């Protein structure tokens, strides 16, 4: 049982094609999930929104 | 054999950042180039796509600008970036020449004064950059400031009709300013090329003015990495404002159009000019003031035939390290007394810190280096 | 332009380094970063500090005096 | 109950009943007898003369700094 | 006259870092605007679509749009009709020519509402301190018709009369038309109307903060490794003899 730091470097640093394709594919997951938890930090220290406001206007 | 050498193109970008030599020694006072570099193509990136949605026009002038901040897809990061970046510019340019005359880096005559044309030029850039909008500051900004060539003898009026296109600042005279706001940076940016060639013949000075032949370091690692970092505290600070204070530094009142009828008790030019507006009117005189304004700046050019110390940065120097600080605070004065009206107690203070300057500057700095140079026995 | 290799001349000096994978980043960031920021900021107040509080005593003493100059104004007239 | 009822279709503002709660701490009673000092002063010889302008002023400003402070509470 | 006074700092829900405009009270502001200063106010920037997102929705901004009636597109004999209500145009409305402004109220322009907040120093304090502010002229003074007192103004004589607490309403669901409550709209719809991408600025505001929150500490970390060699570089001077 080496490192997890020692294992990631073997298998995807070592190679900077590996590497690189690392960073492609952990981008895209960053992007979606920093988003997520961004707008829901910036939501939840808000709610006068028109989030909230909509439940008032499904009709016309 | 290694191509990033012999490629006509890549010497030139291995000369630039890769294998020049730079002083092991050189701290955060030396970022201040590549900020400058990068305000410089961001100012005309973001300026660019504002051209792609700006007008000219009168009428229209304002209208457009609104119609970008309001409807044009992210239209408002783009025009605050480009406002905000405009004002960092300043900070820069500023902290550059600062740098400058503490380490004695004006030594190297060629490059300080390109330096020096590079700052008349984004001023020249800046004013007109501002009357775009076609705001209250922006016409009278463009009206007080433009006049002042109406004090140079016997032609005066002459010129500042010409620069006009009337008698008066309107339809000739907000495209005209466009167009110059567009085809300047683009000359800096040649300028700018011609100051860093100056530049490379010599390499740079450092903190200690002794000489760093001895220690050189390869920009490769080294000051590629130190001017990443940095540039992002540049961004730190421009998205500081844009995004949480976007007026801050910016004339609540450029908002609201022109009026030629009008003239808002007030106006000053943006803060960048302050310590120069100062300057001008703490003179009771049409040409006096604005000879003075212009020696403001001019005198740069004069500081290297006043070096009159036998050491070259101020790093060994405390008796001319207080009459610099003297000069930073003094000017910081001069800025807030330019914010302030025409009446009582700021008025002679502006008075004093006017003298101050060029005596300070004139008589001081150079008499404290012949005094620490007797002290050392030189 | 100038080159390594033309630089200039150099006697007898020896340069022992390390590679950075084999060193820390931050050796004692606190424990001797603190320290030292402290004994640089003391080698320069004197020459730094002292413009900036003058210039700090004429801006209050300024705006002071620019209101006390109006709004106190009337002050008195008596008749 | 129902005498309430009128009086809000008919009157009520949270800005009143707070102006008149911070025109009562020290430096507003302070700031209004300056006020009034002054008030009296110019009608007092209540012809040719100078202003008055000023003492409102003062009075106005460390009210409204008070007003600012809870007022909004109230407001929805 | 020559001396003044500044607003005080009234604690707006949008006045915090990080805080978005109420939207519920930039509604009510829109009403303010619509029944009480739209006739007397221009606001040639902002539009009925403006609204969609902000604070009313599809439909309901349609009809708010219908309750007007503006001058449309020359016809074919080069007419020029009325019709009901786009969504498309703004709030042109009190006045043609501006001296016509000046013919109405007395010699005086109220000025464009799109500005405003960002036009005036204090931003919505001034405009709420200046509505919520009027007062009555102590001794000295004079005015000349119904020149109006208010102190929080330039010389302490406006031309503008205060239409604040003629209590109008419409604020659905049950919002009492008090004088403050009424200003506190105004304003927070005023700041809406000045700086629309007001709130997400301030969510881009907090990505920047986070983003470079991560990124700082490391573009820092990565120049340390870089410039270690030379931070712990070890010299000795090894002379002749
Ligand atoms: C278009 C604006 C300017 C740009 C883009 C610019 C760019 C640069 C760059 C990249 C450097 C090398 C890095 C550094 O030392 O920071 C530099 C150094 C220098 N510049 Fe500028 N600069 C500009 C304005 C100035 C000004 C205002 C002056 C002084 C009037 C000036 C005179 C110098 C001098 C003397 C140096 C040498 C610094 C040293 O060796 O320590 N340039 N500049
Ligand atoms: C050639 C690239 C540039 C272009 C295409 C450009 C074009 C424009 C346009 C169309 C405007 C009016 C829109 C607006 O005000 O937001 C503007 C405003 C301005 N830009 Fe530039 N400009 C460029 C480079 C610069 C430079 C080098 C500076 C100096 C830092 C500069 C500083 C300004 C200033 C001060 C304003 C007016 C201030 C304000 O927005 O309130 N821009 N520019
Ligand atoms: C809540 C609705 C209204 C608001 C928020 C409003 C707000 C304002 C503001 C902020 C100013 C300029 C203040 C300054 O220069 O610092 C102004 C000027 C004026 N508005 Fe209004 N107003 C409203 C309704 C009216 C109405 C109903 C009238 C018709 C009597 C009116 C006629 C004026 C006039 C005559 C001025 C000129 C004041 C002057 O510059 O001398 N406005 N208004
Ligand atoms: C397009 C980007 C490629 C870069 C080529 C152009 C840019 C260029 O030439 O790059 C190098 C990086 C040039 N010098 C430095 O940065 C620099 C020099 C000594 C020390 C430090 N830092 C810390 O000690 C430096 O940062 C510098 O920073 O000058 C810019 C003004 C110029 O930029 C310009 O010309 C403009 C006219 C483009």
């Amino acid at each position: 049982a080496p490192t997890l730091t020692a294992r990631l470097y073997s298998l995807l640093f070592r190679r900077t094609s590996t590497f690189a394709l690392t960073i492609v594919v952990g981008a895209l997951f960053f992007e979606r999930a920093f988003d997520q938890g961004a707008d829901a930090i910036y939501e939840h220290i808000n709610e006068g929104k028109l989030w909230k406001h909509i439940k008032h206007k499904y009709e016309n | 054999t290694n191509i990033r050498k012999s490629h006509p193109l890549m010497k030139i970008v291995n000369n630039a950042f890769i294998d020049l030599p730079a002083p092991s020694n050189i701290s955060s006072w030396w970022n201040f180039g590549s900020l400058l570099g990068i305000c410089l193509i961001l100012q005309i990136l973001t300026g660019l796509f504002l051209a792609m949605h700006y007008t000219s026009d009168t009428t229209t002038a304002f209208s457009s600008v609104t119609h970008i901040c309001r409807d044009v897809n992210y239209g408002w990061i783009i025009r605050y970036m480009h406002a905000n970046g405009a004002s960092m510019f300043f900070i820069c340019l500023y902290m550059h020449v600062g740098r400058g005359l503490y380490y004695g880096s004006y030594t190297f005559l060629e490059t300080w004064n390109i330096g020096v044309i590079l700052l008349l030029t984004v001023m020249a850039t800046a004013f007109m950059g501002y009357v775009l909008p076609w705001g209250q500051m922006s016409f009278w900004g463009a009206t007080v400031i433009t006049n002042l060539l109406s004090a140079i003898p016997y032609i005066g009026t002459n010129l500042v009709e010409w620069i006009w296109g009337g008698f008066s600042v309107d339809k000739a005279t907000l495209t005209r300013f466009f167009a110059f706001h567009f085809i300047l940076p683009f000359i800096i940016m040649a300028i700018a090329m011609v100051h860093l060639l100056f530049l490379h013949e010599t390499g740079s000075n450092n903190p200690t003015g002794i000489s760093s032949d001895v220690d050189k370091i390869p920009f490769h690692p080294y000051y590629t990495i130190k001017d990443i970092l940095g540039a992002l505290l540049l961004i730190l600070a421009l998205m500081l404002l844009v995004l949480f204070a976007p007026d801050l530094l910016g004339d609540p009142d450029n908002y609201t159009p022109a009026n030629p009828l009008n003239t808002p008790p007030h106006i000053k030019p943006e803060w960048y000019f302050l310590f120069a507006y100062a300057i001008l009117r703490s003179i009771p005189n049409k040409l006096g003031g604005v000879l003075a304004l212009a020696f403001s700046i001019l005198i740069l050019a004069l500081i290297p035939l006043l070096h009159t110390s036998k050491q070259r940065s101020m790093m060994f120097r405390p008796l001319s390290q207080c009459l610099f600080w003297a000069l930073v605070a003094d000017l910081l004065t001069l800025t807030w007394i330019g914010g302030q009206p025409v009446e009582h107690p700021y008025i002679t203070i502006g008075q004093l810190a006017s003298v101050l300057y060029f005596l300070l500057i004139l008589v001081l700095m150079p008499t404290a280096g012949t005094i620490e140079n007797k002290l050392l026995k030189w | 332009g100038r080159q390594f290799g033309h630089l200039t001349r150099v006697r007898h000096v020896i340069t022992y380094s390390l590679s950075p994978f084999e060193q820390r980043a931050f050796p004692h960031y606190f424990s001797k970063g603190i320290p030292n920021v402290l004994r640089r900021t003391r080698a320069c107040i004197l020459r730094v500090a002292p413009p900036f509080v003058a210039f700090y005593l004429v801006y209050t003493w300024g705006t002071q005096e620019f209101e006390k100059s109006k709004r106190k104004n009337p002050a008195a007239y008596e008749n | 109950p129902k005498e309430e009822e009128e009086e809000e279709e008919e009157l009520v503002d949270p800005l009143t009943t707070v102006r008149e709660q911070c025109e009562q701490l020290e430096k507003c009673v302070k700031a209004r007898e300056r006020l009034e000092l002054c008030d009296e002063r110019v009608s007092s010889r209540s012809q040719t003369e100078e202003d008055c302008t000023e003492e409102l002023l003062d009075f106005l400003h460390a009210r409204d700094h008070c007003v600012a402070h809870k007022l909004f509470n109230s407001l929805k | 006259s020559d001396l003044e006074l500044h607003p005080p700092s009234y604690p707006w829900s949008h006045r915090g870092l990080l805080s978005s405009l109420d939207h519920t009270s930039i509604r009510r502001g829109f009403q303010v605007y619509k029944q009480v200063c739209s006739s007397c106010h221009s606001m040639d920037y902002v539009a009925y679509r403006h609204l969609v997102g902000v604070c009313y929705t599809e439909d309901e901004a349609k009809a708010l749009a219908e309750e007007v009636e503006v001058q449309d597109g020359p016809n074919e004999d080069g007419e020029m009709f009325m019709r009901p209500g786009k969504l498309s145009d703004y709030f042109p409305k009190p006045y043609p020519n501006p001296e016509a402004a000046r013919a109405a109220n007395n010699g005086a322009l109220p000025p464009d509402l799109s500005y405003i907040v960002r036009a005036r120093h204090g931003g919505e304090d001034y405009v709420f301190s200046l509505l919520t502010g009027y007062c009555e002229p102590p001794t000295g003074v004079s005015l000349r018709e119904g020149l109006y007192f208010n102190p929080y103004f330039p010389g302490q004589a406006i031309g503008m009369a205060p239409p604040i607490y003629n209590e109008v309403l419409e604020f659905d669901d049950g919002t009492p038309a008090t004088m403050s409550q009424v200003a506190k709209d105004v304003c927070t719809f005023l700041r809406w109307a000045a700086e629309p991408e007001h709130d997400h600025r301030k969510r881009m505001g907090l990505k920047m903060l986070l983003m470079m929150g991560l990124l700082l500490p490391l573009v820092y970390a990565m120049k340390r490794h870089k410039w270690s060699v030379l931070k712990s570089r070890k010299l000795a001077y090894r002379p002749p003899k």
